[PDB]
DNA sequence: ATATATATATATATGTGTATATATACACACATACATATACATATATATGC
DNA sequence: GCATATATATGTATATGTATGTGTGTATATATACACATATATATATATAT
Protein backbone atom coordinates (compact mmCIF):
# COMPACT_ATOMS: atom_id res chain seq x y z
CA UNK A 1 0.00 0.00 0.00
CA UNK A 2 2.95 2.15 0.64
CA UNK A 3 4.33 1.41 -2.39
CA UNK A 4 1.60 2.22 -4.15
CA UNK A 5 1.28 5.25 -2.80
CA UNK A 6 4.71 6.08 -3.59
CA UNK A 7 4.10 5.03 -7.31
CA UNK A 8 0.94 7.37 -7.18
CA UNK A 9 3.49 10.53 -5.75
CA UNK A 10 6.03 9.88 -8.11
CA UNK A 11 4.38 9.48 -11.53
CA UNK A 12 1.99 12.01 -10.62
CA UNK A 13 4.32 15.16 -10.20
CA UNK A 14 6.64 14.89 -13.17
CA UNK A 15 6.54 16.23 -16.83
CA UNK A 16 6.95 19.38 -18.58
CA UNK A 17 5.06 22.10 -20.97
CA UNK A 18 2.04 22.17 -19.15
CA UNK A 19 0.33 24.59 -20.49
CA UNK A 20 -2.71 22.82 -20.81
CA UNK A 21 -5.27 24.91 -23.03
CA UNK A 22 -5.84 22.24 -26.16
CA UNK A 23 -4.11 18.82 -25.48
CA UNK A 24 -5.59 18.16 -29.02
CA UNK A 25 -5.42 20.65 -31.59
CA UNK A 26 -9.32 20.61 -32.74
CA UNK A 27 -10.49 17.16 -32.98
CA UNK A 28 -8.77 14.05 -35.27
CA UNK A 29 -11.87 14.46 -37.29
CA UNK A 30 -12.23 18.06 -37.43
CA UNK A 31 -10.68 19.91 -40.65
CA UNK A 32 -8.66 23.26 -39.72
CA UNK A 33 -9.04 25.93 -41.79
CA UNK A 34 -6.14 28.29 -42.18
CA UNK A 35 -7.55 31.26 -41.37
CA UNK A 36 -9.43 30.11 -38.40
CA UNK A 37 -9.01 31.52 -35.27
CA UNK A 38 -8.44 35.22 -37.12
CA UNK A 39 -11.01 38.03 -38.68
CA UNK A 40 -12.13 36.25 -41.63
CA UNK A 41 -14.84 34.64 -43.45
CA UNK A 42 -14.20 31.48 -41.72
CA UNK A 43 -16.98 29.03 -41.92
CA UNK A 44 -17.33 25.80 -40.09
CA UNK A 45 -18.99 22.62 -41.35
CA UNK A 46 -21.31 20.03 -39.34
CA UNK A 47 -21.64 17.34 -41.31
CA UNK A 48 -23.03 14.18 -39.89
CA UNK A 49 -20.89 10.92 -40.37
CA UNK A 50 -16.96 9.96 -40.65
CA UNK A 51 -18.12 8.07 -43.95
CA UNK A 52 -19.02 11.60 -45.32
CA UNK A 53 -15.31 12.70 -44.76
CA UNK A 54 -14.34 11.58 -48.24
CA UNK A 55 -14.30 14.83 -51.21
CA UNK A 56 -14.71 17.17 -47.97
CA UNK A 57 -10.98 18.29 -47.61
CA UNK A 58 -10.68 18.55 -51.97
CA UNK A 59 -13.11 21.21 -53.18
CA UNK A 60 -13.28 23.08 -49.74
CA UNK A 61 -12.07 26.32 -49.21
CA UNK B 1 -21.25 6.64 -54.47
CA UNK B 2 -18.45 7.73 -51.97
CA UNK B 3 -15.42 5.90 -52.64
CA UNK B 4 -12.05 8.42 -51.27
CA UNK B 5 -9.35 10.23 -53.01
CA UNK B 6 -5.71 10.13 -52.41
CA UNK B 7 -5.76 11.99 -49.47
CA UNK B 8 -8.51 9.32 -47.48
CA UNK B 9 -7.85 5.51 -47.40
CA UNK B 10 -10.40 4.27 -45.50
CA UNK B 11 -13.91 3.23 -47.99
CA UNK B 12 -17.12 3.29 -46.01
CA UNK B 13 -19.74 0.61 -45.02
CA UNK B 14 -21.48 -0.98 -47.98
CA UNK B 15 -25.03 0.79 -47.04
CA UNK B 16 -24.18 3.99 -49.42
CA UNK B 17 -22.33 2.02 -51.97
CA UNK B 18 -23.80 1.25 -55.29
CA UNK B 19 -21.90 -1.16 -58.44
CA UNK B 20 -21.61 -2.68 -61.60
CA UNK B 21 -19.53 -4.48 -63.92
CA UNK B 22 -17.14 -1.81 -65.65
CA UNK B 23 -16.78 -2.17 -69.63
CA UNK B 24 -12.82 -2.85 -68.97
CA UNK B 25 -13.61 -6.41 -68.02
CA UNK B 26 -15.54 -6.61 -71.17
CA UNK B 27 -12.24 -4.83 -72.94
CA UNK B 28 -9.71 -7.45 -71.50
CA UNK B 29 -12.15 -10.77 -70.41
CA UNK B 30 -14.26 -12.64 -72.84
CA UNK B 31 -15.01 -16.28 -73.89
CA UNK B 32 -15.65 -16.98 -70.06
CA UNK B 33 -17.48 -20.68 -70.96
CA UNK B 34 -14.14 -22.11 -71.77
CA UNK B 35 -12.98 -21.19 -68.17
CA UNK B 36 -11.14 -24.34 -66.58
CA UNK B 37 -13.74 -26.02 -63.64
CA UNK B 38 -12.53 -26.14 -60.48
CA UNK B 39 -11.53 -29.91 -59.06
CA UNK B 40 -14.37 -29.01 -56.39
CA UNK B 41 -17.98 -29.71 -57.16
CA UNK B 42 -19.37 -27.13 -55.11
CA UNK B 43 -16.65 -24.61 -56.24
CA UNK B 44 -19.26 -23.05 -58.65
CA UNK B 45 -16.45 -20.54 -59.89
CA UNK B 46 -13.54 -22.06 -62.33
CA UNK B 47 -10.04 -22.61 -61.50
CA UNK B 48 -9.87 -19.00 -63.31
CA UNK B 49 -10.87 -16.78 -66.20
CA UNK B 50 -9.49 -15.50 -69.20
C1' DA C 1 -39.49 14.29 18.36
C1' DT C 2 -39.09 10.93 15.65
C1' DA C 3 -42.06 6.30 13.57
C1' DT C 4 -44.42 5.65 9.96
C1' DA C 5 -48.21 6.44 5.98
C1' DT C 6 -47.77 7.77 1.86
C1' DA C 7 -46.69 9.98 -2.63
C1' DT C 8 -43.87 10.83 -6.57
C1' DA C 9 -39.94 11.06 -9.97
C1' DT C 10 -36.05 8.49 -10.27
C1' DA C 11 -34.26 3.30 -13.32
C1' DT C 12 -34.87 -0.22 -17.15
C1' DA C 13 -36.91 -1.55 -20.99
C1' DT C 14 -39.09 -2.81 -24.68
C1' DG C 15 -38.16 -2.13 -30.39
C1' DT C 16 -36.74 1.04 -33.95
C1' DG C 17 -33.27 3.57 -35.94
C1' DT C 18 -28.34 5.73 -36.78
C1' DA C 19 -24.18 5.88 -36.49
C1' DT C 20 -19.32 4.90 -34.42
C1' DA C 21 -15.29 1.96 -32.92
C1' DT C 22 -11.61 -1.94 -31.50
C1' DA C 23 -7.55 -6.11 -30.50
C1' DT C 24 -5.13 -9.47 -32.74
C1' DA C 25 -1.78 -12.82 -36.78
C1' DC C 26 -0.44 -12.96 -40.78
C1' DA C 27 5.79 -11.35 -42.85
C1' DC C 28 8.89 -9.89 -45.25
C1' DA C 29 13.17 -7.71 -46.11
C1' DC C 30 13.27 -3.51 -46.02
C1' DA C 31 12.13 1.86 -44.20
C1' DT C 32 12.89 5.02 -41.35
C1' DA C 33 14.89 5.95 -37.58
C1' DC C 34 16.68 5.90 -32.63
C1' DA C 35 19.86 7.12 -30.45
C1' DT C 36 24.28 6.11 -29.71
C1' DA C 37 28.33 5.47 -28.76
C1' DT C 38 32.62 5.31 -29.68
C1' DA C 39 36.97 5.45 -31.14
C1' DC C 40 40.11 8.40 -32.93
C1' DA C 41 42.18 12.77 -34.61
C1' DT C 42 43.96 17.09 -33.47
C1' DA C 43 44.42 21.40 -30.86
C1' DT C 44 46.05 24.16 -27.52
C1' DA C 45 48.03 24.94 -23.97
C1' DT C 46 50.36 24.99 -20.38
C1' DA C 47 53.25 23.55 -17.99
C1' DT C 48 56.99 21.31 -18.50
C1' DG C 49 61.43 21.60 -20.53
C1' DC C 50 65.76 24.39 -21.19
C1' DG D 1 62.50 34.04 -22.18
C1' DC D 2 61.03 30.95 -25.16
C1' DA D 3 60.65 25.86 -27.91
C1' DT D 4 57.76 22.07 -27.71
C1' DA D 5 55.33 18.08 -27.11
C1' DT D 6 52.21 15.19 -26.12
C1' DA D 7 47.84 14.27 -23.82
C1' DT D 8 43.43 14.01 -23.42
C1' DA D 9 38.89 15.82 -24.51
C1' DT D 10 35.51 16.73 -27.35
C1' DG D 11 33.77 17.01 -32.21
C1' DT D 12 32.21 13.87 -35.47
C1' DA D 13 30.99 10.96 -38.38
C1' DT D 14 29.92 6.76 -39.43
C1' DA D 15 28.49 1.95 -38.84
C1' DT D 16 25.79 -1.11 -35.07
C1' DG D 17 22.42 -3.12 -33.68
C1' DT D 18 18.24 -2.62 -32.63
C1' DA D 19 13.26 -1.03 -32.57
C1' DT D 20 9.17 0.00 -34.40
C1' DG D 21 6.99 -0.79 -37.39
C1' DT D 22 2.81 -0.71 -40.53
C1' DG D 23 2.78 -2.12 -44.59
C1' DT D 24 -1.87 -3.66 -46.80
C1' DG D 25 -5.69 -5.78 -46.14
C1' DT D 26 -7.85 -10.12 -44.83
C1' DA D 27 -9.83 -12.49 -41.24
C1' DT D 28 -11.99 -13.20 -36.53
C1' DA D 29 -15.46 -11.43 -33.29
C1' DT D 30 -17.03 -7.79 -29.93
C1' DA D 31 -18.07 -3.05 -27.95
C1' DT D 32 -20.00 2.07 -28.09
C1' DA D 33 -23.47 6.46 -27.45
C1' DC D 34 -27.95 8.96 -28.46
C1' DA D 35 -33.77 10.46 -29.93
C1' DC D 36 -38.76 8.60 -29.75
C1' DA D 37 -43.26 7.15 -23.61
C1' DT D 38 -46.03 4.93 -20.52
C1' DA D 39 -45.73 1.73 -16.81
C1' DT D 40 -44.47 0.56 -12.63
C1' DA D 41 -41.34 1.16 -8.34
C1' DT D 42 -39.12 2.77 -4.75
C1' DA D 43 -37.37 4.98 -1.42
C1' DT D 44 -37.01 8.45 1.25
C1' DA D 45 -38.83 13.20 2.68
C1' DT D 46 -42.22 15.66 5.30
C1' DA D 47 -46.28 15.99 8.93
C1' DT D 48 -48.15 15.11 13.19
C1' DA D 49 -49.08 13.80 17.29
C1' DT D 50 -49.04 12.22 21.77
Amino acid sequence: EAALARKLAAEKAAETKAAKKASKAKVHKHIKANLCGKDADTTLFLTEGDSAIGYLIDVRD
Amino acid sequence: GNFGSRTVQKAAASRYIFARVSKNFYNVYKDTEYAPVHQDKEHIPPAFYL
